């Protein structure tokens, strides 16, 4: 009849929908590798997607996805056993080199615009008319590291224009100099801000932004990514 | 076997039990102490699953099915094909859950993300072990747990409903309902407003954030914005399932009569209690 | 986190004007502290525009044409509009009128009337949601994700009363009212457990939570390194989005891509009521029992 008609028909169109679903999310990282990035034998059932064309805003070129992929740029790790399946241990300082959960891509190195074609992200001082409309206002009080030392002081906030959000603080180190600190990776105390993830000693290893008014997209993995890594690998200089 | 970028993250640590001892992956999957836990768990659970199965004289899944223990034997252990064989299971099961959890606060680690995703997670294994632990307990029973079979279980929904009614006067169930109803249209929403940024009109550019913050205040005069359309999607789920439980865990302990008739609070306040005409005068 | 430590604000943002008539937009409004701490402060502006204000009065008329209705079954009396809020009823007309327009008001009328108002109400706002969306040059998926609900609500009040020979086999305005009919259209049709496609659609409910639980919590977990930046993600992969992916392919065995994670979640959410639709709109028109059906499966 009619019904069974309906939902046979449906359990049809659900297959080949999750079919659709899914070779549209192989678009990035595929095809599959071994851990010497030779391609892999065996990619699945499921083929790679024919590619699909982004034209970029800002005449900033175009993203054509699935395409070649490379880390572009060094990896130090070293393989710590005979077969695969097993970790891969750092060959330097994890945080120094970018691996494990201090990791950044190779993203752009040209800042993220709006939809004018303006720095989206903007320390607040250069931004005509933001204030702190609410809370504690960060600007002045002292930083304080995972082992209870003060690392330097925020000299302002760095704001996304378009979404009026605080996306980092703006740090100055006993040496004069300045880093940006994820505002997602810091407590806001009455007295102080507290980071949990780098102990004093690490402040300085932040990556540095090239120009003093822009950060781009290749410096927010870089920082983003030393930061978060902090958590694993500075560890042994977090008390509490 | 890894995706073209993973290799750089495949680093050691992250453990909560047992260091390097079960570091490492399986393919894709990532198995750590507690990856071995939820198969030892999962395998077993399984196993007692086909037991009841033979003792059932059945081996189609429309019919199996592994009941509680009945209310005669309460809060004791029961004769294995008396119940014995679920109360197992259903431990097998939390074993599961919580373990799987437990991985995923291991795998969080190792990547250094937030823990949000394993404490939402603990939401959904709340909800289940309000239904077969909590209630049982507090009402006096293994038996008014629900069994584990495909339809005798949408059947154990159906008359535990009907039981005290509608059900759909219980007043935490019109909340818990609320946030599925919410929940689904926010995430409708979401997605929607998202691709049709990235994918515009025929050989137009990607279109950017703010466009589609623009959309949003010309339809209904707000845009919640990138970290807050997450934020919500996260408390309306949450939400739902809390509301959920906390609908079930009242039923049967402080209200056992028919849920339509706890409404009588409200019409019967003394200031317009006997007030004539309308529908209840 | 869930809440922002600190809010910063800026001169009201006017938005993308594209191809927007801009005279249609109203001013922005006040902000919000409160909203702030969840999401963005900025109340307004507004896009006005002819089916907005068609959508909008046509929005209120079926609002109050019920409201009137409420007030005449409580005798007009304040208090007891009160107190028997949940109880008044504006019900179809009588099955012996069938598909007539020309039920008494007090009979059946009045209902016409209202859902009219909802009918149009409805759709103009859909169209609205189109035209938004044509007008800043982005793609239709609201508009086509719109219209799934629309479905479920047309097939309810609709498209089922007609295909059944009358308007008394639709749902009634009422807040207990709504609910005791969905009530008993499952008694009368054999318990709807047994209508696969709302097994379906429940499965579809329960996975919405599941998944914007998931999508959410990723999100969250991953802002640390500009996660909820989707586009730019989207156009130029971030860790965020490797971390965001490995978590769930270390976890699970597969994943989605950031463009990719928003398919899952669009089509998640509009299988819900597409599914939910069609087993309602064959519930009694071409079967009339579910579980008879489900000894058959005919
Ligand atoms: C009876 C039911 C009737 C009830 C009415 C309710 C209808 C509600 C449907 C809502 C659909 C929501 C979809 C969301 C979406 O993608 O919208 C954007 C999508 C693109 O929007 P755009 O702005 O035009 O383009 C922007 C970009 O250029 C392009 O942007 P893009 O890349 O995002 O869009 C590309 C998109 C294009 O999307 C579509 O083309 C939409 C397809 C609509 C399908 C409708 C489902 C009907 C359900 C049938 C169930 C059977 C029961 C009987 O790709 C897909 O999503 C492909 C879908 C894959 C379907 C798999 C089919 C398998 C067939 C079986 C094969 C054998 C299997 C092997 C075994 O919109 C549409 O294409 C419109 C569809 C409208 C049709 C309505 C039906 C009329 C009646
Ligand atoms: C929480 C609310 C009620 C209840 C009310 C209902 C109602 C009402 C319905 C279901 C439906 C379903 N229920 Mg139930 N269900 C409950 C508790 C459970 C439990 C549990 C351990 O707590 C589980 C595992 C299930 C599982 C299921 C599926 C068989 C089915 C589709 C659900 C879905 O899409 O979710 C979303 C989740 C996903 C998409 C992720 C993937 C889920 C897959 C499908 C899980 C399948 C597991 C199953 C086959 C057993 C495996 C166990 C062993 C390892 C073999 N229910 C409680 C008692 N359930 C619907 C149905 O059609 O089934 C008859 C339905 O109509
Ligand atoms: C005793 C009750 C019966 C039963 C009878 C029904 C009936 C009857 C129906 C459902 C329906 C549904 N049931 Mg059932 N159901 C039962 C038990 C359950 C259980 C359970 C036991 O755990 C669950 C989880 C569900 C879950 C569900 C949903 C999956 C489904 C509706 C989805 C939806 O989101 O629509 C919500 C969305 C809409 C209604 C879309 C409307 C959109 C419109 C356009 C909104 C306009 C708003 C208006 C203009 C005003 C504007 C707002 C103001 C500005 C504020 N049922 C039992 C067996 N169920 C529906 C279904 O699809 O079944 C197949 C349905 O018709
Ligand atoms: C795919 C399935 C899900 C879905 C999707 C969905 N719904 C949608 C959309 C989409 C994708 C839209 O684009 C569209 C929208 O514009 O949302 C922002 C819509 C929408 N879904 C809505 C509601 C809705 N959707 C629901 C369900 C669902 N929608 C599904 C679960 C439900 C239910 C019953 O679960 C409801 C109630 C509307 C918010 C909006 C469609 C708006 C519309 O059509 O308006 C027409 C008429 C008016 C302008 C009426 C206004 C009259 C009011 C002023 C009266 C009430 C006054 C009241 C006392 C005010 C105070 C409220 C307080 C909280 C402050
Ligand atoms: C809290 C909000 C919602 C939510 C969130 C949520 N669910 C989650 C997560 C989150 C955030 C995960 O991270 C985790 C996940 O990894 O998703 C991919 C998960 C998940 N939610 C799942 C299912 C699920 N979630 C559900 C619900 C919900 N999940 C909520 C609505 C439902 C239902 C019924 O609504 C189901 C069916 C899994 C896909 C996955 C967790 C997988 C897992 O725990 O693996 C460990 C266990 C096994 C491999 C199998 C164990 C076998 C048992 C020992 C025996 C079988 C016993 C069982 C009781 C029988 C039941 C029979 C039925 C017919 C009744
Ligand atoms: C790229 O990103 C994005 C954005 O940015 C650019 C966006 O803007 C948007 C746009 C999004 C929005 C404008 C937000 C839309 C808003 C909603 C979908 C809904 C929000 C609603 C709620 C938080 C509440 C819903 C209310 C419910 C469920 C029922 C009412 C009840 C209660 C609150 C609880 C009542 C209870 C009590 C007192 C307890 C009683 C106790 C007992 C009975 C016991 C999207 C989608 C987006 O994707
Ligand atoms: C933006 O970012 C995001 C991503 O990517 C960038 C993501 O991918 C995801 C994840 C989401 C998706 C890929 C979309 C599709 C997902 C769903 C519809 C959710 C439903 C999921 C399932 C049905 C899969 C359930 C599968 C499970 C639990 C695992 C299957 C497992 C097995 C067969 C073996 C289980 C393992 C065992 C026994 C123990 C460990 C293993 C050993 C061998 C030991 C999200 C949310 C996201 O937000
Ligand atoms: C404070 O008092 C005043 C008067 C100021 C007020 O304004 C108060 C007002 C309230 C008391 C209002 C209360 C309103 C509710 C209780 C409403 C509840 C509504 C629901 C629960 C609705 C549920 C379901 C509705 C459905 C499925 C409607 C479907 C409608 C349609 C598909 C429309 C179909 C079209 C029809 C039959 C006519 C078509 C005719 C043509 C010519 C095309
Ligand atoms: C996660 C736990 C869920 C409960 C599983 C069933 C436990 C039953 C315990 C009964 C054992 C005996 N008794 C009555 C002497 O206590
Ligand atoms: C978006 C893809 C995920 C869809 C989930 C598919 C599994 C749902 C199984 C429901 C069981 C249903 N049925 C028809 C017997 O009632
Ligand atoms: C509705 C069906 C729900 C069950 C689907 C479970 C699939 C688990 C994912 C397996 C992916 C496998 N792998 C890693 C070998 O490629
Ligand atoms: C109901 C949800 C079911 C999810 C569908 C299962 C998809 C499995 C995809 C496995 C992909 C395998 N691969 C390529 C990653 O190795
Ligand atoms: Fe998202």
């Amino acid at each position: 009849d009619l019904a069974s008609l309906a939902i046979y028909s449906f359990w049809i169109f659900l297959a080949g929908l999750i079919y659709y679903l899914q070779t549209e999310n192989m678009r990035e990282g595929y095809p599959l590798e071994n851990e010497d990035g030779t391609p892999a034998a065996n990619q699945g059932p499921f083929p790679l997607p024919k590619p699909k064309t982004f034209i970029l805003p800002h005449g900033r070129g175009t993203l054509t996805v699935p395409g070649p992929e490379s880390e572009d740029r060094p990896i130090a790790l070293a393989r710590t056993a005979v077969s695969e399946g097993f970790p891969h241990a750092p060959t330097g300082d994890p945080m120094k080199d970018g691996v494990g959960p201090a990791s950044w891509v190779a993203r752009r190195d040209l800042p993220e615009l709006d939809g004018h074609g303006h720095n989206k992200i903007k320390p607040m001082k250069a931004a005509a008319g933001f204030h702190v409309s609410a809370g504690k206002n960060p600007i002045g009080l002292p930083v304080r590291g995972c082992d209870l030392e003060i690392a330097g002081k925020v000299v302002d906030i760095w704001v996304d224009i378009p979404e009026q959000m605080a996306r980092f603080l703006e740090v100055e180190l006993k040496d004069g100099s300045t880093r940006l600190l994820p505002m997602q990776m810091v407590k806001v105390q009455s007295n102080r801000v507290h980071v949990n993830a780098l102990s004093s000693d690490l402040f300085a290893g932040i990556p540095t932004i090239k120009s003093p008014t822009e950060v781009t997209l290749l410096e927010e993995d870089k920082i983003c990514g030393y930061v978060a890594g902090g958590l694993m690998y500075a560890a042994p200089k977090r008390k509490s | 076997a890894l995706l073209s970028f993973e290799r750089k993250y495949r680093v050691p640590g992250g453990t909560l039990v047992g260091g390097n001892l079960f570091d490492f992956w399986v393919g894709p999957f990532y198995v750590g102490f507690f990856g071995v836990a939820t198969f030892f768990f999962a395998a077993l659970g399984i196993i007692l699953i086909a037991w009841s199965a033979v003792l059932q004289g059945t081996w189609n899944p429309q019919l199996i099915s592994v009941y509680p223990p009945a209310l005669e034997y309460g809060l004791g252990g029961a004769p294995l094909a008396k119940g014995g064989l679920w109360q197992i299971i259903t431990i097998c099961a939390t074993g599961a859950f919580v373990s799987w959890a437990l991985r995923e606060v291991e795998i969080c680690r190792k990547l250094g993300i937030g823990y949000h995703i394993p404490f939402a997670f603990a939401f959904a294994i709340l909800a289940y072990l309000t239904l077969v632990l909590f209630r049982p307990v507090m009402m006096g029973a293994w038996g008014y747990a629900f069994p584990y079979g495909i339809w005798t279980h949408l059947d154990w929904v159906s008359n535990t409903g009907y039981t005290y009614g509608n059900f759909h006067y219980n007043p935490a169930h019109m909340i818990a309902i609320s946030f599925f109803f919410t929940n689904a249209l926010a995430l409708a929403l979401h997605g929607a407003l998202v691709l049709s940024a990235a994918n515009p009109e025929k050989g137009k550019e990607m279109r950017t954030p703010d466009h589609a913050a623009t959309f949003f205040r010309d339809l209904v005069g707000y845009s919640i914005g990138t970290l807050g359309i997450h934020r919500l999607g996260l408390l309306l789920s949450l939400s739902a399932v809390f509301f959920s439980a906390l609908c079930m865990i009242i039923t049967g302990t402080i209200w056992f009569d028919q849920w339509v008739d706890w409404w009588q609070w409200w019409v019967k306040l003394p200031w317009w209690a006997n007030i004539p005409g309308g529908i209840n005068g | 986190d869930i809440f922002s430590q600190v809010q910063v604000r800026g001169p009201a943002d006017l938005g993308m004007t594209e191809d927007v008539n801009l005279a249609n937009r109203s001013g922005v409004g006040p902000f919000s502290t409160l909203l702030g701490w969840f999401g963005n402060a900025q109340l307004g502006p507004i896009y006005l525009g002819s089916l907005g204000v068609l959508s909008l009065f046509s929005g209120l008329m079926w609002f109050f044409t019920i409201g009137i209705w409420f007030w005449y079954q409580a005798g007009w009396n304040p208090a007891v509009f009160l107190r028997d809020l949940f109880f008044f009823s504006l019900e179809p007309p009588a099955p012996e009128y069938g598909l007539s327009f020309a039920a008494p008001l007090k009979e059946g009328g009045l209902w016409l009337i209202a859902s009219f108002f909802m009918f149009v109400a409805v759709w103009s706002w859909w169209g609205r949601t189109y035209l938004r969306a044509q007008a800043l040059g982005m793609g239709k998926h609201t508009a086509w994700a719109f219209l799934s609900a629309i479905w479920l609500w047309m097939v309810l009040g609709f498209i089922r009363p007609i295909l059944m020979g009358s308007w008394s086999e639709a749902v009634p305005y009422g807040i207990f009212s709504h609910l005791d009919w969905t009530n008993n259209f499952s008694l009368v049709h054999g318990n709807l457990f047994y209508n696969p496609f709302h097994g379906l659609s429940i499965a579809f409910l329960y996975g919405s939570a599941l998944l914007f639980a998931m999508h959410g919590a990723t999100i969250l977990a991953v802002s640390r390194f500009g996660g909820e930046r989707e586009l730019e993600q989207i156009a130029d992969r971030g860790t965020a989005a490797e971390r965001a992916a490995l978590f769930w392919r270390w976890t699970m065995g597969f994943n989605a891509t950031m463009e990719g994670i928003h398919r899952w979640a669009i089509w998640m959410a509009v299988l819900v009521t597409l599914t939910g639709g069609i087993g309602i709109l064959l519930s009694g028109t071409v079967v009339d029992n579910w579980y008879v059906w489900g000894q058959n499966h005919g």
